RNA sequence: CCGAUAACGAACGAGACUCUGGCAUGCUAACUAGUUACGCGACCCCCGAGCGGUCGGCGUCCCCCAACUUCUUAGAGGGACAAGUGGCGUUCAGCCACCCGAGAUUGAGCAAUAACAGGUCUGUGAUGCCCUUAGAUGUCCGGGGCUGCACGCGCGCUACACUGACUGGCUCAGCGUGUGCCUACCCUACGCCGGCAGGCGCGGGUAACCCGUUGAACCCCAUUCGUGAUGGGGAUCGGGGAUUGCAAUUAUUCCCCAUGAACGAGGAAUUCCCAGUAAGUGCGGGUCAUAAGCUUGCGUUGAUUAAGUCCCUGCCCUUUGUACACACCGCC
C-alpha cells in the first residue's frame, strides 16, 4: 500500500498530471501556445488546445526522474526525426525556449528549483504532488 | 613584391593553407590527430609513427 | 475420375538430380503394400523416414 | 495448459494429413505463449520444423522492405487477427491455421532442365516441407497484397485470407495459387 | 649489377643468417625495365612472423 | 541477513543483474513493476519463468534487476534470463540441490535460452557494401 | 472499381440502417462497415464508439491501429 | 569438416609416440599436459591439436602395430 | 607523507606490464600502502586510408590502428623515497608521468 | 456522430475565387485557397473560437465571414509578423498574407520586376531553367524535349 | 592428409601465427568504474504501521566515519582437440549423427612463383631525357571557370502510402572525437533573451574526470486521418530571418511562411546476399571556417529461403585434339 509514480501507468500517469495542473489555474500559460509549431523537425503546431499543459506535466514528471536537467536536456528529451525532404533524415534537437517557459513556468508554481550544480530538480513541495495523484491513478487502474 | 600585395590574400582557413608536413602538398591530407600529413606520405611512416594493421 | 491420393513414407535419399540441383530421389514405400516400392523425386528438403502426398501415381523415376 | 497469446488452448488441435503431422508445429511440447523468440532456427537444416507455426507466421508477414526488422508490429497483427477468426467462425484459431496450412500447400510442383514456353518441365513430386514453407507464404502475400491500398486493415485481410482457405473455395490468394501449381504440374506431367 | 649483388647475398648468408633474397629492378641494360632477384635459402611471407623474422628495405 | 546472490544475464549487448534477498514475493525491474515494463507485447517473456514454475518459488525472494545497454526488445530478454537464473543460482546455495534439479528441468526443457546466453553480437562492416557481407552495386558497362 | 465518394454525417436512409442491422452481425470494424454500407472512414470510428453510448455493442480489442467490435451478447 | 591435420601436428606426433609412449595414455586432458612437459610448443592451439592426435594414435597402436 | 598518483602510458603492453610491476613490488620491500595497478579503458587510434597513390583500383582501404595502454599507481609515500623508485626503470616505450599529491 | 445530418449542409463552398470543398476538415478545407497551407490554416481557425474537429459544411456564415476576415488581414489579430507570406514587400513595405490571385500577382510581378531590372536570376526566368544553382547538366529533362 | 611409388630429402604458399567475437560468481586489482550493506534527508499509505516502497538525493581518505569485485575496465592463465559415443570407410586419412558444454566451421589481417607496356611523372627535395625560363609553362594578385545544357549512361537518396503519414506521450544504444609547433579553426554543460535558426553571459574538459547515465532513430502506447495525386510524395519557386567568412550573386549551410510537379511498385536487362546475415533505423569518424544524399566504422530491430548443383557465368587439376604461340579478340 504505497504508492508513488514509479509503480503505475507512466503514460496514463501523464494525463492525470496535466488534468491537475489544468483546474489548478496557476501555471503561467504564454501568449503564444496556439502559434509556435514546437520544436522544427516537426510541422503542425499540435492538435490539443491545451497542449502546454501535457508538456508541463511530462518536464515535472521527467524531473521526478533524472534531477539536475536544465533547458538543454529538455531539448533531447523532446526530439526526433528530421524529414529532411528528399535527404536523409537525422535526429535534431527540441525548441529552447518552449522548454525553458515550461521550467519557468513551475517555479512560480514552487514545484521546481535551481541547485548547486546546473539544472533543475523538484523541491519537496512538488514531488508531494505527483506521489498523491500516483495514488488516484491506481485507484482507478482497479476499477 | 611589393609588401602590400605579395601574399595578402588571407591563408586561414581552407586548404589553401595547410599542407603536408613531409612532401608540402595541399591535396588529401590527413589532419586527424595532428598528423598533418598526405595520405600517401602516411603510408611510409605509418608503422615508424607506430601504427600497426593489425586488421 | 482421379486416382485416389495415396501417401507414402520414403527409404534411402539417393542424390541430387535437375540441372539446378532441386531434386532429390527418395524411393517410397505405400504404407498399404510395404513389399511395393517405387522410386521417385520430390523437391525441397526431405529427412528421410517422413510420410509424402502423392496424387495419381504409377508415375516415372531414372535412376541417378 | 499453456494458453497462447493468453487466451488460446493448444491441447485440442487436429492435423488432417499424415504427412504434415511433424512440420505443422503447434502441439504438447512447444507452444509458447507468444509468436517471439531468439530463434536460432537457420543454423542447422530441418531445425525450422520444430520451430512454432505461429512463430513461423510472424516471421514471414514482415516482408516488403518498408517493414523488414518490425517483428513487434506483425506480433499484434497475428494477435488481431485471431481474435476476428474467433468472432467470424467461433473457434480456436490454432485449428483454423492448421486447416489452412493443410488446405493451401501444394502436393505437386514442376521443374528439369530444359525448354519453358511457359512454365516449366517435369512433374516433380513437393516433400512436406516445402508446402509449410510455402503455404505459409500465399497466405501471407494474399493478406498483403488485400490490403496494399484497399480501407481493410492488414488483420482483417489476414483473418479472411485463412477463413476463406481453411474453408476451401478458390475464393482466397492462396487456393487459387495452389490449383494453379497442380493444374499446370498435371499438363506436362 | 650481377657481379656486386652476389657479393651482398654471400655476405649475408655467411654472416649467420636463415635466408635472403635481395631484389634489384630498374633499368637494366637497354630501354626496358626488368628485375633480377637473388633468392637462396629460406624466406617467410605471410603472418604475423613476417614482422621479426624478416627486416626489409 | 546475507541470503543474496546476484546473478546477470545479457542479449546482444545489454547486462540486466538482478538480485534477490530473502523476503516475500517482491520483483521488479529499475523499481517499475513486472507489469508496467516496456513495450508490453512481449510482456509474456518477461513473466515467463513466473507463470510456469509458479509463485511459491519466487515467494520467499525480492527480485531486483537493473538494465543498462541494448535496445528495447534485447532487454526483455536480458531480464527473461536474469530473474530466472538468479531463481536458480539461490537454490544451489540455500536449499537442496534436488529442488534447483526440478526447476532447471523446467526451464531448459522449455526456451534453453532461460538459462544459457545467445553467443551472437554483430558482425563488423567491411569496406565493401554498406554491411558486414551485402557490397555495392557492381555496374559492368 | 473507380471511385467510391461516398457518406459523411450519414443520411437518414443510412443512419437508420445503421442504427439496427450494424449491431446484428459478428465481425465489427470501421473498416468493414466502412465499405459495407457507404460511411467514408472516419465516420465508422465516431459512430459505432457511440454505440458504446447506447450499449448495443461489445468491445474486444481497443488498440490504437484497430478496434474490434462485436455484437452484443446474445443466451 | 574441413580438419584434416597437417604435417606439422601429424609429424611432431609420431615423435612424442615413439620416445615417450611409456609417459602417455588414452586421457587428452593428460597428454595435453605432459605434451608441454616434453616439447616447446609455441601456441596453444597448436598445442592441444597435436595432443587430440596423439590420444587418437594410442586408442590405434594399443589394437595393431601402427608405425612406430 | 604525501598521497601521489604516478601514471604509465605505454604503446605496448608486455613492456608496460614489466615496468608497473617493478613499481609495486619495489613499493612493497619499502613498506608502502600502495593502492594497486588500475587499469584505463584502452584508447585505439585508427586512421584509415584509400591504400592507393592514385585512384585506380578496386577501393581496397588501409585500416592502420595503434592502441594506447594506460595503467596508473597511487601511493602513500612522501616526495623523497619515491624519487629512486621511480628512476629505476625507464624502458623507453613507457612514459612515466609523477602527479602531485595536493591537487 | 452527428444527430443525423446538419439541413443546412451546403456541399461546397465558395470563399475568395476558390471553391473549397465541403467534405473536409475545416482546416484542411481552405488550404484549397492558394496562399494558405496547413501551418497558417491551422492557426487561423485558432484566433476564430471554433472547433476544428468540425467539417467545412457546418460553419454559419456568421463563423465563415470572420474566417475571411481573419485571413485577409492577420497582422491586426495578434498572428505574429514572421508567420507571413510576402514580408517587407518589395513595393510597399509591408508585412502581408497575399492569400488570392494577388498571389499570382505577386509572383508575376516580381519576375518581370527581375528582367525589367534584367539581373541574372530574372534571365533564368525567361529561360525555361533552373533559378536556385542547381546543376543543368543532367536534370531538367521533363520539362523540355 | 592416408597411401602408392624411379624416386629421395626438402622449400615457399595453404595451415600455424596475429587481432577480434563468445565463456569464465576462479586469480590480480580499482575516490578517473562500481555494487550491495548501513547511516542520515525527502516523499507515499498510516490510527502508528516497517528489516515497508521509491530515489542517478547525501556520506563512509581531513583517516575510518563499511566491506566487497557480480555488473564496468584489462591484465595472467585456463577453455575446444573431431576429445567422448554410435554409424559408414581399405576400418587408413576421415566423414555424418549425438551427448556434455559459452562455443563442435566468429569475422577479418598477412599472403607464393610468374606476369601486365594495367593506374599514378597531378603524393614526394623518387627520377632519366626533352620542353620552358623574365612580354616565362616560375610565382603572386584581382576577376572568371571547373557547377555552363536539345541528349545518352553509371553509383545513390526520397518516394509511390492505412504493415502509413500526422500529433502527443513513453523508452533503450554502441563505436568514437574534442582547445591544434607553424595554425587562426575544440567538444560543450548551465542561466537568461527570441517563434525558429541563433545571440549574450558564466563555467567544466588536453578527457573512464567535462559534454555524458551520450534521455539516438525505427519500434512501442493514444488521437486525428480514410483509398481521394489524400493530411502520400516535397521537386520547382517568391518573400523574409540568421550563422561562417576578406567576399555568399551563378543561390555555402540552416530556419520560417507560402508554391504543391511528376511518382499508383516499374520494359529488355541486371546487381548484392544465406545468421545477428539481408533489409529497416539512427549515431560517430574522414573531408570541415561554413557543411554530407558520399564513404569508413558503430550499434539497434531482425527475417524469407538454402546445407545443394555444374544448367548459365567463370576457376583448378588430368587425359585428349590442334594448321594457335601477337596464343580463339588466334589463325585462315
Ligand atoms: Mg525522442
Ligand atoms: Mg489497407
Ligand atoms: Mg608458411
Ligand atoms: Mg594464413
Ligand atoms: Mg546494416
Ligand atoms: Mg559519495
Ligand atoms: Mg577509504
Ligand atoms: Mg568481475
Ligand atoms: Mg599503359
Ligand atoms: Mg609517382
Ligand atoms: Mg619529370
Ligand atoms: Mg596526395
Ligand atoms: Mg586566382
Ligand atoms: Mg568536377
Ligand atoms: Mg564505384
Ligand atoms: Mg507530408
Ligand atoms: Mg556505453
Ligand atoms: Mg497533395
Ligand atoms: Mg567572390
Ligand atoms: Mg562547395
Ligand atoms: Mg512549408
Ligand atoms: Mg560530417
Ligand atoms: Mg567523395
Ligand atoms: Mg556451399
Ligand atoms: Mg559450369
Ligand atoms: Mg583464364
Ligand atoms: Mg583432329
Ligand atoms: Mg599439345
Ligand atoms: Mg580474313
Ligand atoms: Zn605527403
Amino acid at each position: 500500500p504505497g504508492v508513488t509514480v514509479k509503480d503505475v501507468n507512466q503514460q496514463e500517469f501523464v494525463r492525470a498530471l496535466a488534468a491537475f495542473l489544468k483546474k489548478s489555474g496557476k501555471l503561467k500559460v504564454p501568449e503564444w501556445v496556439d502559434t509556435v509549431k514546437l520544436a522544427k523537425h516537426k510541422e503542425l503546431a499540435p492538435y490539443d488546445e491545451n497542449w502546454f499543459y501535457t508538456r508541463a506535466a511530462s518536464t515535472a514528471r521527467h524531473l521526478y526522474l533524472r534531477g539536475g536537467a536544465g533547458v538543454g536536456s529538455m531539448t533531447k528529451i523532446y526530439g526526433g526525426r528530421q524529414r529532411n525532404g528528399v535527404m536523409p533524415s537525422h535526429f535534431s534537437r527540441g525548441s529552447k525556449s518552449v522548454a525553458r517557459r515550461v521550467l519557468q513556468a513551475l517555479e512560480g508554481l514552487k514545484m521546481v528549483e535551481k541547485d548547486q550544480d546546473g539544472g533543475r530538480k523538484l523541491t519537496p513541495q512538488g514531488q508531494r504532488d505527483l506521489d498523491r495523484i500516483a495514488g488516484q491513478v491506481a485507484a482507478a487502474n482497479k476499477k | 613584391g611589393h609588401q602590400q600585395l605579395y601574399w595578402s590574400h588571407p591563408r586561414k582557413f581552407g586548404q589553401g593553407s595547410r599542407s603536408c608536413r613531409v612532401c608540402s602538398n595541399r591535396h588529401g591530407l590527413i589532419r586527424k590527430y595532428g598528423l598533418n600529413m598526405c595520405r600517401q606520405c602516411f603510408r611510409q611512416y605509418a608503422k615508424d609513427i607506430g601504427f600497426i594493421k593489425l586488421d | 475420375r482421379v486416382q485416389p491420393i495415396k501417401l507414402a513414407r520414403v527409404t534411402k535419399v539417393l542424390g541430387r538430380t535437375g540441372s539446378q540441383g532441386q531434386c532429390t530421389q527418395v524411393r517410397v514405400e505405400f504404407m498399404d503394400d510395404t513389399s511395393r516400392s517405387i522410386i521417385r523425386n520430390v523437391k525441397g528438403p526431405v529427412r528421410e523416414g517422413d510420410v509424402l502426398t502423392l496424387l495419381e501415381s504409377e508415375r516415372e523415376a531414372r535412376r541417378l | 495448459d499453456i494458453k497462447l497469446f493468453g487466451k488460446w488452448s493448444t491441447d485440442d488441435v487436429q492435423i488432417n494429413d499424415i504427412s504434415l503431422q511433424d512440420y505443422i508445429a503447434v502441439k504438447e511440447k512447444y507452444a509458447k505463449y507468444l509468436p517471439h523468440s531468439a530463434g536460432r532456427y537457420a543454423a542447422k537444416r530441418f531445425r525450422k520444423a520444430q520451430c512454432p507455426i505461429v512463430e513461423r507466421l510472424t516471421n514471414s508477414m514482415m516482408m516488403h522492405g518498408r517493414n523488414n526488422g518490425k517483428k513487434l508490429m506483425t506480433v499484434r497483427i497475428v494477435k488481431h487477427a485471431f481474435e476476428i477468426i474467433h468472432l467470424l467462425t467461433g473457434e480456436n484459431p490454432l485449428q483454423v491455421l492448421v486447416n489452412a496450412i493443410i488446405n493451401s500447400g501444394p502436393r505437386e510442383d514442376s521443374t528439369r532442365i530444359g525448354r519453358a514456353g511457359t512454365v516449366r518441365r517435369q512433374a516433380v513430386d513437393v516433400s512436406p516441407l516445402r508446402r509449410v514453407n510455402q503455404a505459409i507464404w500465399l497466405l501471407c502475400t494474399g493478406a498483403r497484397e488485400a490490403a496494399f491500398r484497399n480501407i481493410k486493415t492488414i488483420a482483417e485481410c489476414l483473418a479472411d485470407e485463412l477463413i476463406n482457405a481453411a474453408k476451401g473455395s478458390s475464393n482466397s490468394y492462396a487456393i487459387k495459387k495452389k490449383d494453379e501449381l497442380e493444374r499446370v504440374a498435371k499438363s506436362n506431367r | 649489377v650481377r657481379r656486386a649483388c652476389y657479393g651482398v647475398l654471400r655476405f649475408i648468408m655467411e654472416s649467420g643468417a636463415k635466408g635472403c633474397e635481395v631484389v634489384v629492378s630498374g633499368k637494366l641494360r637497354g630501354q626496358r625495365a626488368k628485375s633480377m632477384k637473388f633468392v637462396d635459402g629460406l624466406m617467410i611471407h605471410s603472418g604475423d612472423p613476417v614482422n621479426y623474422y624478416v627486416d626489409t628495405a | 541477513p546475507l541470503q543474496s546472490v546476484q546473478v546477470f544475464g545479457r542479449k546482444k549487448t545489454a547486462t540486466a543483474v538482478a538480485h534477490c534477498k530473502r523476503g516475500n514475493g517482491l520483483i521488479k525491474v529499475n523499481g517499475r513493476p513486472l507489469e508496467m515494463i516496456e513495450p508490453r507485447t512481449l510482456q509474456y517473456k518477461l513473466l515467463e519463468p513466473v507463470l510456469l514454475l509458479g509463485k511459491e518459488r519466487f515467494a520467499g525472494v525480492d527480485i531486483r534487476v537493473r538494465v543498462k545497454g541494448g535496445g528495447h526488445v534485447a532487454q526483455i530478454y536480458a531480464i527473461r534470463q536474469s530473474i530466472s537464473k538468479a531463481l536458480v543460482a539461490y537454490y544451489q546455495k540455500y536449499v537442496d540441490e534436488a529442488s534447483k534439479k526440478e526447476i532447471k528441468d523446467i526451464l531448459i526443457q522449455y526456451d534453453r535460452t532461460l538459462l544459457v546466453a545467445d553467443p551472437r553480437r554483430c558482425e563488423s562492416k567491411k569496406f565493401g557494401g554498406p554491411g558486414a557481407r551485402a557490397r555495392y552495386q557492381k555496374s559492368y558497362r | 472499381r473507380d471511385k467510391l465518394n461516398n457518406l459523411v454525417l450519414f443520411d437518414k436512409a443510412t443512419y437508420d440502417k445503421l442504427c439496427k442491422e450494424v449491431p446484428n452481425y459478428k465481425l465489427i470494424t470501421p473498416a468493414v462497415v466502412s465499405e459495407r454500407l457507404k460511411i467514408r472512414g472516419s465516420l465508422a470510428r465516431a459512430a459505432l464508439q457511440e454505440l458504446l453510448s447506447k450499449g448495443l455493442i461489445k468491445l474486444v480489442s481497443k488498440h490504437r491501429a484497430q478496434v474490434i467490435y462485436t455484437r452484443n451478447t446474445k443466451g | 569438416m574441413g580438419r584434416v591435420r597437417t604435417k606439422t601436428v601429424k609429424k611432431a606426433a609420431r615423435v612424442i609416440i615413439e620416445k615417450y609412449y611409456t609417459r602417455l595414455g588414452n586421457d587428452f586432458h593428460t597428454n595435453k599436459r605432459v605434451c608441454e612437459e616434453i616439447a616447446i610448443i609455441p601456441s596453444k592451439k597448436l598445442r592441444n591439436k597435436i595432443a587430440g592426435y596423439v590420444t587418437h594414435l594410442m586408442k590405434r597402436i594399443q589394437r595393431g602395430p601402427v608405425r612406430g | 607523507i604525501h598521497r601521489i598518483r604516478i601514471t604509465l602510458t605505454s604503446r605496448n603492453v608486455k613492456s608496460l606490464e614489466k615496468v608497473c610491476a617493478d613499481l609495486i613490488r619495489g613499493a612493497k620491500e619499502k613498506n608502502l600502502k600502495v593502492k594497486g595497478p588500475v587499469r584505463m579503458p584502452t584508447k585505439t587510434l585508427r586512421i584509415t586510408t584509400r591504400k592507393t597513390p592514385c585512384g585506380e583500383g578496386s577501393k581496397t582501404w588501409d585500416r592502420f590502428q595503434m592502441r594506447i595502454h594506460k595503467r596508473l599507481i597511487d601511493l602513500h609515500s612522501p616526495s623523497e623515497i619515491v624519487k629512486q623508485i621511480t628512476s629505476i626503470s625507464i624502458e623507453p616505450g613507457v612514459e612515466v608521468e609523477v602527479t602531485i599529491a595536493d591537487a | 456522430m452527428s444527430l443525423v445530418i446538419p439541413e443546412k449542409f451546403q456541399h461546397i463552398l465558395r470563399v475568395l475565387n476558390t471553391n473549397i470543398d465541403g467534405r473536409r476538415k475545416i482546416a484542411f478545407a481552405i488550404t484549397a485557397i492558394k496562399g494558405v497551407g496547413r501551418r497558417y490554416a491551422h492557426v487561423v481557425l485558432r484566433k476564430a473560437d471554433i472547433d476544428l474537429t468540425k467539417r467545412a459544411g457546418e460553419l454559419t456564415e456568421d463563423e465563415v465571414e470572420r474566417v475571411i476576415t481573419i485571413m485577409q488581414n492577420p497582422r491586426q489579430y495578434k498572428i505574429p509578423d514572421w508567420f507571413l507570406n510576402r514580408q517587407k514587400d518589395v513595393k510597399d513595405g509591408k508585412y502581408s498574407q497575399v492569400l488570392a490571385n494577388g498571389l499570382d500577382n505577386k509572383l508575376r510581378e516580381d519576375l518581370e520586376r527581375l528582367k525589367k531590372i534584367r539581373a541574372h536570376r530574372g534571365l533564368r526566368h525567361f529561360w525555361g531553367l533552373r533559378v536556385r544553382g542547381q546543376h543543368t547538366k543532367t536534370t531538367g529533362r521533363r520539362g523540355r524535349t
